[PDB]
């Protein structure tokens, strides 16, 4: 997906592929790591001019489910009634109206 | 033989191997009676970095080549106007001192010699290669043919060098005698 | 002999480096390094890098693997092996170097007093 | 016959996220490799929103300077202190809401661009005026508004510190330095 | 170690010392030829600047500008070098000599080896083989030593305000 | 991907069919696809005679 053009090659072939791109970026050896978290480790063959994104990967749907989890849902419900209590105190004060 | 760092770039990279010359068969050794190859300890073994050694020196030599220009020219002219006055500054190296800090002068020089270091940082890490180490594309009066194409590049590292330990007496001769550019007591 | 140490550039470790790897690492692992020894990141890096294979890299891959690799610092030397491997030998023989609590740690004296008694499963013996 | 050779520094290669874009295959200037780093639509919604900014806030600054005033009392104060006279005085506080609502509208458009969801250009909100017919003109008017977006951020940024360096009205002709 | 150096040998309790606690020898192998020409060069100088702070004390040269007091060995450098003074005598001297090792080992001194290092080639005194083996370690040990003991006089007559032989 | 109308750089509301708005579809936050638009129309129709 982000590696449309990359010519991707295998550890097997790091000196016998040579076709670099549709750019002029050198072949990249994939490594496959065993970590969920960094799946595959490429390696570059030499100077590049590779676009590498460092912001995360995240989505409108994802985030809404976060603050969907009962945590976000039953914080933000209760900062709203603490709130909204500071708000009357501070608006009614001393309930002289009681 | 210079080629564009067009197509230079292509073999540029962090290279793994070892050409067997004496630096990588990098300018600078040719001596005028023969080779002068001088690393004596060993530098230039960890070819790793030897790209990067080149470029660190003719960075160096272009700094204190006009560093030196620098200290020659304001003991006998400078720019018109008050602050760079012979009352105010009279020697040029209390420079430094007099025009730097909330005065403006030398700040405004850090900040674009920063701005320009920052934006060709790419290629002194990056696309810096055995063969395109300190080109930076400015070749106007380079000859065409690659033995003189050798010679300006040595000659260029000869005056580098000469201007390197040219500056540092410059400097340490015009420190201990406050005199004009003949720094001789 | 094995594949991956043989005619490994310099550049990716230096000769004595790798000879003090090869000797800190015990001989069983040397076919297939585990995992997250310095010896695994070198075979994992050698048979990429090489005479006959990617003879160049990037900067920046270069500069992660040069602080993957030791640094001819952090490894044992031939006596401080030697240490371990007779200390340890003198701890299991079921002798002792006696050592003398100080303040906050002990002082060695020097000496080895044999440890289990002549029940070797009595533990007040 | 190599990289595709950026034209502003030529020494350095044009970075491939900027192929294609407005402005950027004219000069591709990018020597610090941003674009490398970070999405280039993010980059170009970004730098299109300074620019706008930076056109309005040039332009309020020379009127302000020149003497334009509102007709009310309030307002008889110079360009420096503005921005803290109109925070006491409330209408700061009410264009912050505004632009608030805005922002939320253009974070919509941001986050529906991104996911693709719809199918927007960095920096368009539809606002179509002015706006040549053919794609080649369509094209150098998108590289207009992101030449006049740059000067003003810079004449901007060169106004602001010189105002505040010196005291003095937008020309700073006069000056003493 | 370091090729065939008499450094080491004939050395103390110990027949052999072969102090490199750094490894200045193995790590630069090529240079033990120039380590040995500075570790000699550097112990005759020493020993003749120590053996030279005591004798002005006594007897002065017939310069006439060195006939003068108050030149001691903290004032005497800055003092005679003039606006061409004494000290320009002597470094032309010692450009002489120098020039002199130049010739014998070639203009790169390509010809130093770890054998003719510091053998400028004054024979007087020694005689056979072996002595030369010991004379060489006599040589470096008094060199060594007032190598050190200049750089105390120095340092100490100047810090302490000594400027004389006890430099205390 | 069609957009809306009236915020013509936003995706065009799903569940906005025709009711009254549905020639300027204006839901940007969304409120339509989160909840029953039935209810939404029925408030809305409230509010406006209240
Ligand atoms: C339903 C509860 C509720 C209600 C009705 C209000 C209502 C109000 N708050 Mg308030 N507030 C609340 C919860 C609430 N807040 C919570 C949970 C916090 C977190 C600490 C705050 C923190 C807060 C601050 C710091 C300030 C207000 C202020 C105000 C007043 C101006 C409106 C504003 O600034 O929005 C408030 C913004 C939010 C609620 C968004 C929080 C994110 C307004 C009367 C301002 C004020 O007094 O105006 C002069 C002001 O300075 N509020
Ligand atoms: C004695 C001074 C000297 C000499 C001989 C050179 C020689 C050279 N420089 Mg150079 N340079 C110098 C000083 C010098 N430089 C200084 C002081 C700076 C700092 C401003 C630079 C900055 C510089 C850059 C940024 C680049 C060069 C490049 C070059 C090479 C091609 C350009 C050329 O031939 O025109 C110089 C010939 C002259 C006669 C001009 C001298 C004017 C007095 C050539 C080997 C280019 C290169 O490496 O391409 C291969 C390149 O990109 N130089
Ligand atoms: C808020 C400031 C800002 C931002 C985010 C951008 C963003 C961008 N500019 Mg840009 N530019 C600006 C101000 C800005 N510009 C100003 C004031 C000028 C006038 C000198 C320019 C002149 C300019 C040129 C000439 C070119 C760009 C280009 C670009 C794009 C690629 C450059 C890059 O990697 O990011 C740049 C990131 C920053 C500037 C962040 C600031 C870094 C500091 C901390 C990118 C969309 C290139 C382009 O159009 O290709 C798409 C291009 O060729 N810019
Ligand atoms: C296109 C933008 C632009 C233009 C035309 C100028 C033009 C000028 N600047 Mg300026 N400047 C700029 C951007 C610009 N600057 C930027 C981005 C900054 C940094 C924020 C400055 C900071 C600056 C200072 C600090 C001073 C000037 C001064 C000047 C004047 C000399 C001249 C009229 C000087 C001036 O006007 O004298 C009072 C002066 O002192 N400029
Ligand atoms: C600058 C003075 C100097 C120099 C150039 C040398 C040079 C040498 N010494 Mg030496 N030495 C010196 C002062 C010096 N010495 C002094 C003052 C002492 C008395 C403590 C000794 C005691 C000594 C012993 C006991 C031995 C040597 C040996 C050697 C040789 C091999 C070791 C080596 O590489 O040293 C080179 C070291 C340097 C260049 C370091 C200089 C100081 C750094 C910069 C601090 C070499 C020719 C060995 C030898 O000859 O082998 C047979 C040997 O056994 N030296
Ligand atoms: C400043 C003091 C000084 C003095 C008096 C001399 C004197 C001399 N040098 Mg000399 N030299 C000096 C400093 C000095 N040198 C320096 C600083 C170096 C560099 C380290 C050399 C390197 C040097 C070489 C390489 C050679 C001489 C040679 C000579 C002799 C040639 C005679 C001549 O041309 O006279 C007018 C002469 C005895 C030549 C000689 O006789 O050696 C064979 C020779 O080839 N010199
Ligand atoms: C053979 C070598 C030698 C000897 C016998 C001494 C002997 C002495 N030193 Mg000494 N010293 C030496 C080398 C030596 N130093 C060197 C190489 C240095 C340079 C760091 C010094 C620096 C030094 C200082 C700075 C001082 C001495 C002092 C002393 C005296 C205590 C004593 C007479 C002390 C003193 O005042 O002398 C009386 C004192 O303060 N020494
Ligand atoms: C005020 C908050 C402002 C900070 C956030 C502003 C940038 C948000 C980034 C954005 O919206 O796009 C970033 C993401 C779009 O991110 C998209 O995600 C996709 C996942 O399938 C793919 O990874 C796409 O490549 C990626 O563009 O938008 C979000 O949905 C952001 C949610 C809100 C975050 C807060
Ligand atoms: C405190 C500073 C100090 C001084 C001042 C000093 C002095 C001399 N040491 Mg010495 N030394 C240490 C420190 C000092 N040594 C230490 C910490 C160690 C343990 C590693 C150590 C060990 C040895 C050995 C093994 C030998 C040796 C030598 C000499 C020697 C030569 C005399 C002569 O030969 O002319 C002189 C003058 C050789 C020998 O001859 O000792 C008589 C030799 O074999 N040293
Ligand atoms: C910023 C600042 C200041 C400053 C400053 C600066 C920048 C000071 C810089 C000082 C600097 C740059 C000092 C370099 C010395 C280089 C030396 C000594 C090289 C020697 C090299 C030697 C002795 C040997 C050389 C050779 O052996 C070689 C290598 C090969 C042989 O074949 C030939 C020979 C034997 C000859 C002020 C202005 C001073 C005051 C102000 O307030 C604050
Ligand atoms: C920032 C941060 C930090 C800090 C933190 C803290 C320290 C916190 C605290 C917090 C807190 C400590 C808070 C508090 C709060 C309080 C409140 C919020 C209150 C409330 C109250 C209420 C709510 C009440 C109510 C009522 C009334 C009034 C009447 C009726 C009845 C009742 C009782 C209900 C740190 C550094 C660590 C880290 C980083 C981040």
């Amino acid at each position: 997906a982000e590696t449309e053009e990359g010519l991707i090659i295998k550890p097997e072939e790091a000196g016998k592929i040579t076709s670099r791109d549709k750019n002029n970026n050198p072949p990249r050896i994939v490594v496959k790591t065993n970590d969920w978290d960094i799946p595959e480790y490429q390696l570059s063959t030499g100077a590049s001019n590779q676009v590498s994104y460092i912001t995360p990967v995240v989505e409108s749907e994802d985030i809404k489910a976060w603050l969907s989890l009962n945590v976000n849902f039953f914080s933000i419900i209760i900062l709203f009634t603490v709130g909204g209590l500071i708000e009357i105190q501070r608006f009614f004060p001393d309930t002289l109206y009681w | 033989a210079r080629r564009e760092l067009a197509v230079a770039y292509e073999d540029a990279g962090i290279d793994l191997m070892d050409n067997g010359k004496f630096a990588q068969g990098l300018v600078g050794a040719e001596a005028a009676f023969g080779r002068y190859e001088f690393d004596p300890i060993g530098f230039s073994k960890y070819t790793e970095l030897v790209p990067w050694f080149r470029e660190a020196e003719l960075k160096h030599g272009r700094i204190a080549m006009l560093a030196w220009l620098g200290l020659v020219v304001p003991d006998f002219v400078r720019i018109p106007g008050e602050a760079y006055s012979f009352e105010a500054v009279p020697r040029v190296i209390d420079a430094h001192d007099a025009l730097n800090a909330d005065a403006g002068p030398n700040f405004q020089i850090i900040l674009f010699i920063s701005i320009v270091e920052l934006c060709c940082a790419k290629k002194v890490f990056e696309w810096n290669s055995v063969e395109t180490a300190g080109d930076y594309n400015l070749t106007r009066l380079f000859p065409e043919d690659d033995e003189a194409q050798k010679q300006m590049r040595i000659a260029e590292l000869k005056n580098g060098r000469l201007a390197m330990i040219a500056f540092g007496g410059a400097v340490t001769q015009a420190v201990i005698t406050g005199k004009p550019f003949p720094w001789t007591f | 002999k094995i594949a991956y140490l043989q005619d490994i550039p310099r550049t990716i470790v230096e000769k004595d480096a790798l000879e003090l790897i090869l000797k800190n690492t015990p001989k069983e692992q040397w076919e297939n390094p585990p995992e997250d020894s310095y010896l695994y990141t070198v075979k994992a890096f050698a048979e990429m890098y090489g005479p006959g294979k990617a003879t160049k890299m990037g900067w920046w891959d270069y500069y992660r693997l040069k602080m993957d690799m030791p640094d001819t610092t952090r490894l044992s030397s031939e006596r401080e092996l030697q240490e371990i491997e007779e200390y340890e030998k003198l701890m299991m023989s079921g002798k002792v170097p006696f050592a003398v609590p100080g303040p906050s740690g002990y002082f060695f004296t020097g000496f080895v007093t044999q440890w289990k008694g002549k029940e070797p499963f009595a533990g007040d013996q | 016959g190599g990289y595709k050779m950026s034209k502003a520094v030529p020494f350095l290669p044009m970075s491939p996220a900027l192929e294609g874009y407005v402005g950027a295959e004219e000069e591709g200037f990018d020597p610090m490799g941003f674009s490398l780093a970070l999405d280039i639509r993010w980059l170009r919604e970004a730098e299109l929103k300074h620019g706008r900014i930076c056109m309005l806030a040039t332009v309020g600054w020379i009127a302000t300077d020149l003497g334009m005033r509102l007709p009310g009392p309030a307002y008889q104060v110079s360009t420096l202190e503005a921005h803290d006279a109109m925070v006491k005085f409330g209408p700061m506080a009410q264009i912050l809401i505004w632009l608030g609502i805005i922002e939320v509208f253009s974070f919509l458009a941001i986050t529906n661009m991104m996911e693709g969801t719809t199918d927007r250009q960095p920096g368009d909100y539809g606002l179509r005026r002015l706006y040549p017919k053919d794609e080649e003109g369509q094209y150098e008017m998108q590289l207009k508004e992101l030449r006049n977006g740059r000067l003003a951020m810079l004449a901007f940024s060169g106004i602001v510190t010189t105002a505040v360096l010196t005291g003095r009205t937008w020309p700073f002709x006069x000056x003493x330095x | 170690f370091a090729g065939g150096l008499t450094g080491s040998d004939y050395g103390g309790f110990g027949g052999k010392y072969e102090w490199d606690p750094v490894g200045f020898s193995t790590r630069w192998p090529e240079h033990l030829a120039w380590y040995r020409e500075a570790e000699l060069k550097h112990g005759r100088i020493a020993m003749l600047a120590f053996a030279g702070l005591l004798a002005p004390d006594l007897f002065r040269l017939p310069w006439a500008e060195f006939q003068d007091s108050s030149l001691d060995f903290a004032n005497a450098h800055d003092k005679f070098v003039a606006g061409f003074g004494p000290m320009w005598w002597g470094f032309i001297a010692c450009g002489g000599i120098e020039y002199q090792r130049f010739r014998k080992l070639g203009l790169g001194m390509e010809g130093l080896t770890l054998e003719n290092a510091g053998n400028l080639g004054w024979f007087d005194l020694p005689k056979n083989s072996e002595e030369r083996l010991f004379y060489e370690t006599a040589e470096l040990k008094n060199g060594r030593l007032a190598m050190l003991a200049v750089s105390g006089i120095f340092t100490a007559g100047i810090f302490w305000d000594q400027h004389h032989f006890p430099f205390i | 991907k069609e957009t809306s109308a009236s915020v013509p750089f936003l995706p065009k509301p799903k569940n906005l069919a025709g009711w009254v708005g549905g020639e300027t579809e204006f839901d940007p936050i969304g409120f339509s696809n989160w909840f029953d638009m039935k209810w939404l129309r029925e408030a809305e129709l409230k509010h406006g005679r209240v």
